[PDB]
């Protein structure tokens, strides 16, 4: 038969679903959350990424959310309720320089499965486009797993290329909706 | 099981 290496799509470990949040106050938060499309290969990822707008070009109050097929971009989802997020705080000047660069590095960390065995703990990621300052976060399934959370946050910091002086905080979803850092790297 | 390098993935952009 034919060597599949000449015609086959490069498959990912997980199928990923990209979501979009359009800020509307007349509707509830969940009503604004909409699904864009699903992909489970490398080519289909770039087929989606190339035709959508960058995070810097969105309106204030819009979110991109890339999660595993089956997990919704909210804390009340089974996979999310017991975990938390590695938050990256950006300023207004980092929208031009860092925002689109950090988000695509974040996207490649998810689909590329860059955290070894602890890539299974990863639920997804979401970029917040706000006028007061942009935010990027990687969500995990369990905040109690110390070894899992610490590895993801360390390797994620190394991928983005953040200086050692910059300190980022992991905060759980249960503490955010009731903020304090459970871990720092 | 299925893992990729960042520089391998960037080559499939165009
Ligand atoms: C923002 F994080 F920017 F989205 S927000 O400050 O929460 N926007 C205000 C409004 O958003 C609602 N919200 C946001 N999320 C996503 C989320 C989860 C964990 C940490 C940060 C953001 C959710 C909700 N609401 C619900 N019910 N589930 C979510 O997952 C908040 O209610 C807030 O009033």
């Amino acid at each position: 038969v034919a060597n599949p290496e000449h015609y086959i799509k490069h498959p990912l470990q997980n199928r990923w679903a990209l979501w979009f949040f359009k800020n509307d106050k007349s509707k509830t938060w969940q009503a604004n959350l909409r699904l864009i499309s699903k992909f489970d290969t490398v080519e289909d990822f770039w087929a989606l990424y190339n035709h959508i707008q960058l995070s810097s070009n969105l309106m204030p109050g819009c979110d991109y959310s890339l999660f595993k097929d089956g997990i919704e971009p909210m804390w009340e989802d089974e996979k999310n309720k017991r975990g938390g997020r590695w938050l990256i705080t950006l300023n207004k000047q980092q929208r031009r320089s860092d925002l689109d660069r950090f988000w695509l590095e974040t996207l490649l960390c998810l689909i590329g499965e860059s955290f070894d065995d602890y890539s299974d703990d990863v639920c997804g990621a979401v970029v917040n486009v706000r006028a007061k300052g942009d935010k990027i976060a990687i969500w995990t399934t369990e905040c109690e797993n110390r070894e899992a959370v610490t590895h993801i946050g360390r390797v994620y910091k190394e991928r983005l290329g953040l200086p050692p002086k910059i300190v980022i905080g992991y905060q759980s979803h249960a503490d955010t909706a009731t903020t304090k850092n459970r871990f720092v790297v | 099981k299925k893992r990729y390098d960042r520089e391998f993935l960037l080559g499939f952009q165009f």
